[PDB]
């Protein structure tokens, strides 16, 4: 019953689980260990992935998670921030339910603060992006997504992820109504041993496969013949019926003598086509490997059928349910198949130069620890992510990052609030101080005491002007420190900034989370 | 900060286990795995790998146990050992109120400045001062002093140096030297084998022929079975005729002969399988001058391909000529009343066998362990020509520098480097507890001449005393130095990021 | 049933069978023509369950 505070128990419940995702986002936060249910420990920066792993009953729980996934799917960034807003909404309110104020000028006063916070974000934009997918002007947009992961490694791995967006954007001007990026196109390998500085960016699908056989690679000749077979390699059969048994002694010669002359004839034919390469994606019969060596075809087996969708749009061979049918129309052609040594062990990779133009790119990646691996791959999905956010839907505008513009929106909240009458003053002054909880968790991470960080982002912000016009810097943020001497710095001169679609839409998810939890009084379940 | 405590205790426990097991006077530790296999060893991977902790962070320091094994092999156990410290070192900082992030932020600017130092210490020398066969003579007898081969230990270093030599200097491994206990004999008589040898496990008969004097035996690989016997397959067959039950026991004899007959035409003189060989084909081979072996190992068969070039085929029909190969002499020694088998001259040999002699089996497991500390130190001296001052030196020096270097740095990051420079002093404490020596008095009298200016003063492990390590010869890679300051920070920096641990039961 | 010595002789019976299909799909065609076939703002749509 309300009586026992039922309202703040499901605060409580979130307020304790609150505390982990405070820690997440920000390169100086922690991680959290998760044992996965198959015996490996999985651990990861992005909170909708942790989530997803670890079982919660608690359906006030699950809507954040529903809310977070909405930052995961529909956006590249902002999954640890909702978490955050979402969690300070429900901690400032107690302050009014303690006052004996209704749940409707809760709900009332964050969705009259809603619309005043959208309709200043379109002043908060000072530069916007020329989307020029050039490799330097890719690195503005591209660090702070990468950043807060792995913290030091975020200088190399920019150059990595900038050029393999530049190769999957098709060359085209004027034209905004066919998309051009895709997440699923790019794919991210990862062996252990080597460093970080032997990383590179190729176009093509890398496989760690071995050749499993003679032909390690093919010639240096442009348009190699590839075919993609979906049938396993077999003796050519009846599609009806076709069954073959064992009764007599006598047919046991003809079944081995009979699968020599057959796969070998059926070989002869795609040979002669000039088709050097055969794909199969199921297992591939031990006869069928000894003609493949004199017949100089490289040997290739995809046991995975999600990659061969995704083939097709590369080097342009078709999937054949049947076998022995070497239909040119179903061929692909690639420039350049070689063979070359990644983290140790040799591999078979798969690339192009110039012609046939694919948006498939891989970047390559080496390191010791296998931990390390792990983030470092769910990154540049995360990083690639946000380059859907860049078309016309405000791709081009920003907002500056780091606990600049939060610390920026507490003077416009709070000057609305007065001129607003009603009751709902009271909840436009908590809607601004609920966001001094971002600048909080960045000082704590990041070792800095919490009475220095917050007075000085005030006084930086607020100053005397004898003009309308704004002058100084309204970018400064939260600084790291650890460095340097005393004070913050400005951070555009490192290029990290909050990109407006994953803020303003950010906020629409955030306000949606914590209004379902203020609006649900009671719960019922069962025992399980 | 409940379960952060917690994790400390985690590092300190699995750091306990391998702190005996510091050093080649140190302590052995005794491991009963699943199994009911009894494992004793010294080296940290291998004892690291059969715990298998559910802890997370203890997990850990196995994990990166196995990449110094992987891209070095050299200080397992010191790079886990360094990596714990620190746990208990920033135990007393987070009840103070100093947080982890800046503690491991320090360790980043402290190793940084320590790897600069490691590459003034080190100095390339090749043939100053030193020739080229007592150059690899001089390291053998560094991990064979204060042992109980110190006294045979001058012909033991001659096998040893032969061994490197024997291989090209561009690729050497420690699994390509093979090593073969011989229970029984004098440790003096060991001789040095060019070829591989196995442990001729073979107890059946057709004994006292093929003597050890070969001349040109061709060697040929072997999968199937080339005895007629059949062990797990039968037939039932039964005739009521009365004279044809003498007949119908003289059959099978035929069967085989058909691919027998293959193997004479090819005329290989030594026959090795890792099937063992029936005991009807040991007559035979005797007048033809051909040998044969059962029972021998998987592992030991990889060796014969690798020396004269064989290959392995399934059946006797297709086997081709060249695949045959050919040794220089062939020896046979019956010590320790067993026979045992090696080749010798072998030029196109990519391996080599070393056969130990002892009074005890336990005695010899001993002598061999102690000589693959030796091996390292001979292998790594040709590979890299950047060596630093072991034994203390190294370790002391590291820790002097980033006294001086913190008073220069203000903020909460000079007791943090002076945490780090104090954690490094749990190295020769327990080199010097393993050893008998007191770790209290050392301590205080290596910090004395160690302000005089040389950073080359290390601690003798034999006679309890302060001096230079130079007049030791303990030699030691760079890299090792190196790669331990950075695997064990980066192993920190993992469990001190971690304050919640999640376990979910599955 | 479908008797083929090699893959070559199996398209022509296959494609044997396939007759029956393509045989309707020209006098669908040839309904859009017909009635506004070169007309524009026009359309032809294949409901087909």
């Amino acid at each position: 019953s309300n009586a026992d505070g039922q309202i703040i128990k499901s605060i409580a419940a979130i307020r304790e689980l609150h505390q982990m995702c405070l820690t997440s986002m920000g390169p100086c936060g922690r991680n959290k260990i998760i044992v996965n249910h198959l015996g490996k420990i999985i651990i990861t920066n992005d909170a909708a992935t942790m989530l997803r792993e670890l079982d919660i009953v608690h359906p006030a729980v699950k809507v954040l998670v529903m809310a977070t996934e909405q930052q995961k799917i529909d956006m590249g960034d902002g999954t640890n921030l909702v978490m955050i807003l979402a969690g300070e909404l429900l901690n400032v309110s107690e302050k009014l339910i303690s006052m004996g104020l209704s749940a409707v000028e809760i709900i009332q006063g964050y969705n009259m603060a809603r619309k005043f916070t959208l309709k200043e974000l379109d002043e908060m934009v000072v530069g916007e992006i020329t989307d020029k997918n050039d490799k330097n002007e890719l690195l503005k947009m591209i660090k702070p997504v990468i950043s807060s992961k792995k913290y030091g490694s975020e200088d190399i791995l920019s150059e990595l992820v900038s050029e393999a967006v530049s190769h999957v954007l098709p060359v085209a001007q004027q034209a905004g109504e066919i998309p051009y990026f895709n997440v699923d196109s790019i794919r991210v390998v990862k062996i252990m041993g080597g460093s970080l500085s032997n990383s590179t960016v190729i176009k093509g699908m890398v496989f760690n496969r071995e050749p499993e056989g003679h032909v390690k690679s093919l010639s240096e000749d442009k348009k190699h013949k590839v075919a993609v077979f979906t049938c396993p390699l077999d003796i050519a059969n009846t599609e009806t019926k076709g069954t073959v048994l064992l009764h007599n002694a006598q047919e046991m010669l003809d079944f081995s003598k009979g699968e020599e002359k057959q796969i070998d004839a059926m070989m002869k034919e795609i040979a002669d086509m000039g088709v050097e390469c055969i794909v199969a994606g199921a297992g591939v019969g031990e006869l069928a490997l000894h003609y493949l060596n004199r017949y100089g075809i490289l040997v290739l087996k995809v046991p995975s059928k999600f990659e061969l969708r995704r083939l097709c749009r590369v080097c342009g061979a078709t999937p054949l349910p049947r076998l022995g049918a070497p239909t040119p129309e179903e061929l692909g052609l690639v420039e350049t198949v070689k063979t070359m040594e990644i983290g140790g062990d040799r591999v078979t990779v798969f690339k192009q130069e110039q012609g046939e133009i694919s948006r498939t790119s891989t970047i390559i990646l080496r390191g010791a620890t296998q931990n390390n691996l792990d983030d470092i791959e769910r990154a540049i999905d995360d990083g690639v992510a946000a380059v859907k956010g860049l078309m016309k839907p405000s791709g081009g505008k920003l907002l500056p990052g780091a606990g600049a513009t939060e610390i920026e929106l507490i003077s416009r909240i709070t000057k609305y609030g007065e001129r607003t009458p009603g009751l709902l003053q009271l909840a436009i002054k908590q809607f601004a101080v609920a966001f001094e909880v971002v600048p909080r968790t960045l000082a704590e991470t990041a070792g800095l005491d919490v009475n220095e960080v917050l007075p000085n982002l005030y006084a930086a912000h607020n100053v005397t002007e004898p003009g309308a016009v704004k002058t100084d810097h309204l970018y400064k943020g939260v600084d790291i420190d650890g460095e340097s001497d005393e004070g913050v710095k400005d951070i555009r001169e490192e290029n990290i900034y909050d990109m407006l679609a994953t803020k303003k839409f950010a906020i629409n998810v955030a306000t949606e989370a914590a209004t379902t939890v203020l609006s649900i009084d009671q719960i019922i379940m069962a025992k399980k | 900060k409940g379960q952060i405590i917690s994790n400390i205790n985690a590092c300190v426990a699995v750091q306990e286990a391998l702190k005996p097991t510091l050093g080649p006077l140190g302590s052995d530790i005794l491991i009963v795995t699943s199994n009911q296999k009894t494992t004793i060893s010294n080296d940290g991977a291998t004892i690291l790998k059969l715990l298998d902790v559910v802890h997370p962070a203890a997990k850990t320091l196995v994990d990166i146990s196995r990449a110094q094994d992987a891209e070095v092999g050299d200080g397992t156990t010191s790079v886990t050992i360094l990596a714990g410290e620190l746990m208990k070192e920033a135990k007393p900082f987070l009840e103070e109120g100093i947080s982890s992030h800046l503690i491991m932020k320090g360790y980043r600017k402290a190793v940084s400045l320590a790897v600069e130092k490691i590459n003034e210490l080190a100095v390339d020398i090749t043939s100053e001062k030193s020739s080229g066969r007592e150059l690899l003579e001089r390291c053998a007898r560094t991990a064979m002093s204060s042992k109980l081969i110190h006294n045979n230990a001058d012909f033991f270093v001659k096998m040893c140096v032969d061994a490197v030599l024997s291989l090209d200097r561009n690729d050497l491994d420690d699994k390509l030297i093979g090593i073969k206990k011989i229970p029984g004999g004098a440790m003096e008589e060991s001789l040095f084998i060019n070829g591989v040898a196995f442990k001729k496990t073979f107890s059946y008969a057709g004994f006292e022929q093929q003597p050890k004097k070969f001349n040109n035996p061709k060697i040929l690989s072997l999968n199937v079975e080339l005895e007629l016997k059949a062990e797990k397959d039968n037939a039932e067959v039964r005739v009521e005729h009365v004279e044809d039950y003498q007949a119908i026991v003289d059959a099978e004899w035929q069967l085989i002969f058909e691919k027998l007959r293959q193997v004479e035409e090819t005329g290989a003189n030594i026959v090795l399988s890792k099937l063992p060989i029936g005991d009807l084909a040991t007559q035979f081979f005797a007048d033809r001058n051909i040998f044969c072996a059962g029972r021998v190992s998987a592992d030991d068969m990889n060796r014969v391909i690798q020396a004269v070039g064989g290959s392995i085929q399934s059946t006797t029909s297709d086997i081709k000529p060249e695949h045959l190969g050919t040794c220089a002499l062939f020896e046979e020694m019956q010590i320790g009343s067993e026979r045992y088998n090696l080749f010798q001259g072998c030029p196109q040999a990519k391996t080599c066998t070393l056969l130990l002699r002892g009074g005890a089996e336990q005695v010899i497991a001993e002598v061999e362990r102690s000589l693959h500390d030796a091996i390292m130190i001979v292998k790594r001296a040709l590979q890299n020509k950047l060596i630093v001052a072991g034994g203390g030196a190294t370790e002391m020096e590291v820790s002097k520098c980033l006294r001086d270097y913190s008073k220069t740095i203000a903020g909460k990051q000079q007791m943090i480097i002076n945490a780090f420079a104090k954690a490094l002093e749990v190295i020769p404490r327990q080199l010097c507890e393993n050893a008998g020596f007191d770790a209290i008095e050392i301590l205080n009298k290596l910090r004395l001449a160690h302000s005089k200016g040389e950073k080359w003063y290390g601690v003798v492990f034999e006679t309890e005393n302060i001096g230079d390590n130079f007049a030791k010869f303990v030699w030691e890679p760079a890299l090792v130095k190196i790669n331990a300051l950075n695997s064990a920070t980066e192993a920190t920096n993992l469990i001190l990021s971690v304050d919640e641990t999640i376990t979910n039961k599955g | 049933g479908f008797f083929y010595s090699s893959a070559d002789q199996r398209d022509k019976l296959a494609a044997s069978e396939r007759k029956f299909v393509d045989a309707k799909l020209k006098k669908i065609i040839d309904l859009k023509n017909e009635v506004c076939g070169m007309d524009p703002d026009k359309g032809f749509v294949i409901i087909n369950q």
